[PDB]
Parts: structure tokens; sequence; C-alpha cells
């Protein structure tokens, strides 16, 4: 918005705005050493060794 | 709408979708000028179409 | 203004989570916050003040 005086107002002014997570729950380690995966499951069907 | 809006806010919102499909070969897509789009997902042999 | 004002005060409130993610160094304890559900007797209903 715009107040009696000065230039404008932000979001800067009210808030931090960077690159944060959509999910911040499920978290994962490799061995210790902070990590991600994904775990797939096997269609109905498919051969697992191909 | 612009070939780049369709694909961000249409194209892309559907393809991010597009898995957990059974016998999928491939995926593509079009997104164009005069507003159309198309995703293809295209099949593998003895897929049943229904 | 009856619909509007129905609308208004039977409308499930979402409520988040008190300790969610990210959370503050240490905290140890989170739990969930149920707001109020919708409402449910004639007489709730004959009180939704206009």
């Amino acid at each position: 918005k715009v107040n009696p005086d000065g230039s404008q107002v932000r979001l800067k002014d009210v808030a931090d705005v960077g690159l944060g997570g959509q999910d911040y729950s499920i978290n994962a380690q490799f061995n210790g050493s902070p990590a991600s995966g994904i775990a797939i499951k096997l269609a109905t069907g498919a051969n697992a060794l191909d | 709408a612009s070939a780049e809006t369709v694909q961000d806010t249409v194209v892309q919102v559907i393809e991010q979708q597009m898995n957990g499909i059974d016998n999928l070969r491939y995926i593509s897509s079009e997104s164009n000028s005069d507003g159309s789009m198309t995703i293809t997902v295209t099949f593998e042999q003895g897929t049943d179409p229904d | 203004d009856v619909s509007s004002a129905i609308q208004a005060q039977n409308v499930q409130i979402s409520s988040g989570q008190l300790g969610g993610l990210p959370a503050v160094k240490g905290q140890q304890l989170n739990a969930t916050i149920i707001g109020k559900t919708r409402l449910q007797t004639a007489e709730q209903f004959e009180n939704i003040l206009l």
C-alpha cells in the first residue's frame, strides 16, 4: 500500500523472501551426510531386473 | 495467450502429473501463439487404448 | 445477505500446526491446532447474526 507521505511500501518490509521448500517434513541422510533420495515402486507387470 | 503463457500456465502443470501411467513410452507437447496446445502421451505396442 | 452471512459464519477454518516446519532451534513440542468445524444444529443456524 501507500501511506500519507514517502515513496512506497514493499513486501521486503513485512517478510523474508528467498527460495525455500514446499514441504519441510521428510528429511534424509545417506550414512549421516545430508542427502536426498527418490524411493521408486515397481509398476504392476514390470520386470525388476529390467 | 502466448505460447509462453500456455506452456507455463497449462502445458507444464499437466506434464508434472503425467506419471504412474502403465506402458508409457514417451510424452511430447506443443504450445502455440494461437493459444492452442497438445500433450501427446504415446504408449507401448499392445497397450489397451481404453 | 443471508447467504453471504451463512457462508461467513459456517466455514471450516484450516488452522495450521503449533511447531510446524521450519521451527526455532529446540522447541521439541509440535502439535496440530484444531479450529472450529462447521455448524450443526438448527439453533446454531438461527443465530448467525446478519
